[PDB]
RNA sequence: GAGGGCGCUUACCACUUUGUGAUUCAUGACUGGGGUGAAGUCGUAACAAGGUAACCGUAGGGGAACCUGCGGUUGGAUCA
RNA sequence: GUACGGCCGCAAGGUUAAAACUCAAAUGAAUUGACGGGGGCCCGCACAAGCGGUGGAGCAUGUGGUUUAAUUCGAUGCAA
RNA sequence: UACCCGCAGAAGAAGCACCGGCUAACUCCGUGCCAGCAGCCGCGGUAAUACGGAGGGUGCAAGCGUUAAUCGGAAUUACUGGGCGUAAAGCGCACGCAGGCGGUUUGUUAAGUCAGAUGUGAAAUCCCCGGGCUCAACCUGGGAACUGCAUCUGAUACUGGCAAGCUUGAGUCUCGUAGAGGGGGGUAGAAUUCCAGGUGUAGCGGUGAAAUGCGUAGAGAUCUGGAGGAAUACCGGUGGCG
RNA sequence: UUAGCUAGUAGGUGGGGUAACGGCUCACCUAGGCGACGAUCCCUAGCUGGUCUGAGAGGAUGACCAGCCACACUGGAACUGAGACACGGUCCAGACUCCUACGGGAGGCAGCAGUGGGGAAUAUUGCACAAUGGGCGCAAGCCUGAUGCAGCCAUGCCGCG
C-alpha cells in the first residue's frame, strides 16, 4: 500500500512524458468521434431550405 | 369547460420554474472555481469544452462554462456566473463572465469585444 | 379622624424551565428504482403472420427482454 | 399513474397523487417507397431433368499474408 | 443661477452589437468535429456567408450588448377564447344527496335585470383639450374616466319568488307481446375420465420428425354395467335481453 | 397529500370595566358557535391608488409619489397625556457593545450623512432655513438632516452636439 501511495507521489513527481525512441508502436483510429449521424433528415433539410431560399 | 366546472375549480395556469435556479433571480452571481477542468460534449458534438465546478455564494455549488479561447482560471478563482444554457453539456446552465474580478479578457480578439470582457485596442 | 404613601400580600403576566408530541430542513452505512452518457456483454421481446398475432387486467414462473394460465380487445396478416 | 402521505384491503394490491432530473421532440392520420419467414400472377440454367466440371494433385496466373533494400501503384462482396 | 451678449478655432467630443435561417447586412484569410460558437435548429472532420482575424455592410448611438425578471407571442389553462373515437383527454356501469338547470298560462311581487337620479369612488396616474419651461422629458388648468358600491324613483320582456293553473315532459292504471334479464330448486341427452367385467392381441399415443409416457402384470380397440364432475352440439342468427 | 375546529368557546341574566357597544372581564344558566359557500392547520405576504405587459379580458406586480396599516435592538408592561402603551420618553427581562475604583452604570441610525458587513448592485459624514410646511412664541425670532438645494453615478426618460 505504501508503494502503491508512492506511486501515486512518482506521477505527481516526474511524471511527464520523455518524448523518444517509442519502445512499440501501437496502429489504431480512434480517441476524439466516430460520429457520423446518418441522419440526414437535418443537415438535408437545412440545405433544401437554404437552397428554397437562395432561389 | 362547463361554466360551473369553472367556478368550482378555475384555470390552474402553468407553474414555470426557472431554468437557472441558482442565481435566485439575480442577474448575476459571483462563485469561487472549486474545480476547473475540460469536459466533453454530448453527442453530435466534440470537443473538450472548458468548464468549471463553482461554489456561488448563496451557498450552491453549479458548474459554469467558460466563454471565448483561453483562460486563467485556477481553483480558488474568485468569478462572476451570468446564466445561459450550454445545450451541448449536460447540466451546465451558467456561462461565466469574462472580465468580471479574477477572468481575464479573450487575448487578442477584435470583434465582439464586449461579451469577452475585452477594452478597446489603442493605435 | 378621613385619606394618601411605603411596605407586605394575592391576581394577570414576559424571561426561563420541564416532559412529551408534531412538523420541516440537512445529513446517514446500506439499499430501490429512474434519467443521462459510451455503446461494451447476453439474448432478440415488439415492429411483416416480426417468424408463438399483439396488447389489456390478473396469477404464477424465469439471467433479461419476457414465458405460461383465465377472461377481454382488434389497436391482427392470410382465405387465391 | 411512480414515490411519499391519506382512505380501503386479510393479502395481492386498489384509489388519490406529486417532485427533482432529462429530451426537443413524443404523437395522430394519411402519402411515396422499400421490406415481409404476407397474398396473387409471370419470368431467369432458378430449381428440377441432364452433361461436364472446381475444390484433391503438379504446373501457370493473380491475390492475401509474410519477407526484403524494394518486393512500384491501382482493383479487393456479387460488380477485386 | 436661468437666460443674453462677445473671442478663437473644426477646434474638445463615436462606440457597441450583429451579418446561416429565424433577422436587416457577405467576402477573403487562419483552422480543420481542434480551437471554439450556440436563443431553437445547429455550425466545426480542408475551398466554413454560422468558429478567430480583416474588408465590407446592417441595426442601434452616448450609448450599445449580455444576463436577471414580468407580460406578450402562448387561443400553450381557451371567461372573452381550447379540446376529449384514434393525437393528452368520457369515470366500468348505474342509483342518488348537496349543486347547476328547467315544459307551458294568467296574475301578483320586483330579487336578479334595466332606465334615471343622489352620495361616493382622495390627490396624483392613464386618457382628452389647452398653458408654461427655446421643444421634449418635466411641470400644469379644465374635463372625461375611476368600468364599483349603497339609497331613492321608475320599467316588467326574461330569469327569480308567490298564488292559481294546463298537459305536450315525466309517472300511474287496463290488455297483451318478445326476450340466454336475475335468483332458487329439479331434471335430460351426448361426450370426457375412472372402476368392474367380456372379447381380443401387439402395439397405442404423439409430433415436422421423435422421444418421454401407456402396453404381454394384456394396452390401444370394441361391448356391457357402474360412479362422478362440468358445459349445454343442432336451434344459433352482424338474433335477443341486460 | 391540512377535515374537523372551538370551554370564555356561542348566547343569555346579573355584576364589573371602557371615552364608547361588546365575553372586554367575572359569576351563574343554557349547550351552543365555526366548517365543503373551505373551518382549522402549514407556507408565502404589508394593503391600496397604481406600475409593467396586453387589442381586450386578463397575467404579473405593489420601487418612487400619496392614503391606510404595522414596527422602533428582542420580549413584556404601563405612566404622563386630548392623543402613545410612545423611533431619538419610562420600568423590567434578554443578546450584544462600552465604562468601572468591580460596588455598579451607559447605549439602541428600520431619522440625515456615514462606517464595517452581506451582496451582481444602489450616492455626500455638503449648503440653507431664502421659499413651502411644522413646533413654541403677542411678536420679533429660535428650532426644523421635513423641505428647498447642491455633490456622485449614462440608472431611466427627454433634448442637443
Ligand atoms: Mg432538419
Ligand atoms: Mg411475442
Ligand atoms: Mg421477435
Ligand atoms: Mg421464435
Ligand atoms: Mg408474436
Ligand atoms: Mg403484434
Ligand atoms: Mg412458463
Ligand atoms: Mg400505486
Ligand atoms: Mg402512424
Ligand atoms: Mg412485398
Ligand atoms: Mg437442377
Ligand atoms: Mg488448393
Ligand atoms: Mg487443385
Ligand atoms: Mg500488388
Ligand atoms: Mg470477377
Ligand atoms: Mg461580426
Ligand atoms: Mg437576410
Ligand atoms: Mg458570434
Ligand atoms: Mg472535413
Ligand atoms: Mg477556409
Ligand atoms: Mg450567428
Ligand atoms: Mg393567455
Ligand atoms: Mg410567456
Ligand atoms: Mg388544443
Ligand atoms: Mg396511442
Ligand atoms: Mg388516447
Ligand atoms: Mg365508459
Ligand atoms: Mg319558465
Ligand atoms: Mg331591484
Ligand atoms: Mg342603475
Ligand atoms: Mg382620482
Ligand atoms: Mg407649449
Ligand atoms: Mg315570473
Ligand atoms: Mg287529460
Ligand atoms: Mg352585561
Ligand atoms: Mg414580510
Ligand atoms: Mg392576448
Ligand atoms: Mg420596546
Ligand atoms: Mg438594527
Ligand atoms: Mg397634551
Ligand atoms: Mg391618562
Ligand atoms: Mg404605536
Ligand atoms: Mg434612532
Ligand atoms: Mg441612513
Ligand atoms: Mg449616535
Ligand atoms: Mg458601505
Ligand atoms: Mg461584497
Ligand atoms: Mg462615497
Ligand atoms: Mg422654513
Ligand atoms: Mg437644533
Ligand atoms: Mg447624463
Amino acid at each position: 500500500q505504501q508503494l502503491a501511495e508512492q506511486a501515486q507521489n512518482h506521477w505527481n513527481n516526474h511524471t511527464q512524458v520523455q518524448r523518444g525512441n517509442p519502445v512499440r508502436t501501437f496502429k489504431g483510429t480512434d480517441f476524439k468521434s466516430t460520429y457520423v449521424e446518418k441522419s440526414y433528415k437535418k443537415e438535408r433539410a437545412e440545405a433544401k431550405r437554404e437552397i428554397k431560399l437562395v432561389v | 369547460a362547463t361554466v360551473n366546472q369553472l367556478v368550482r375549480k378555475p384555470r390552474a395556469r402553468k407553474v414555470a420554474k426557472s431554468n437557472v435556479p441558482a442565481l435566485e433571480a439575480c442577474p448575476q452571481k459571483r462563485g469561487v472555481c472549486t474545480r476547473v477542468y475540460t469536459t466533453t460534449p454530448k453527442k453530435p458534438n466534440s470537443a473538450l469544452r472548458k468548464v468549471c465546478r463553482v461554489r456561488l455564494t448563496n451557498g450552491f455549488e453549479v458548474t459554469s462554462y467558460i466563454g471565448g479561447e483561453g483562460h486563467n482560471l485556477q481553483e480558488h478563482s474568485v468569478i462572476l456566473i451570468r446564466g445561459g444554457r450550454v445545450k451541448d453539456l449536460p447540466g451546465v446552465r451558467y456561462h461565466t463572465v469574462r472580465g468580471a474580478l479574477d477572468c481575464s479578457g479573450v487575448k487578442d480578439r477584435k470583434q465582439a469585444r464586449s461579451k469577452y470582457g475585452v477594452k478597446r485596442p489603442k493605435a
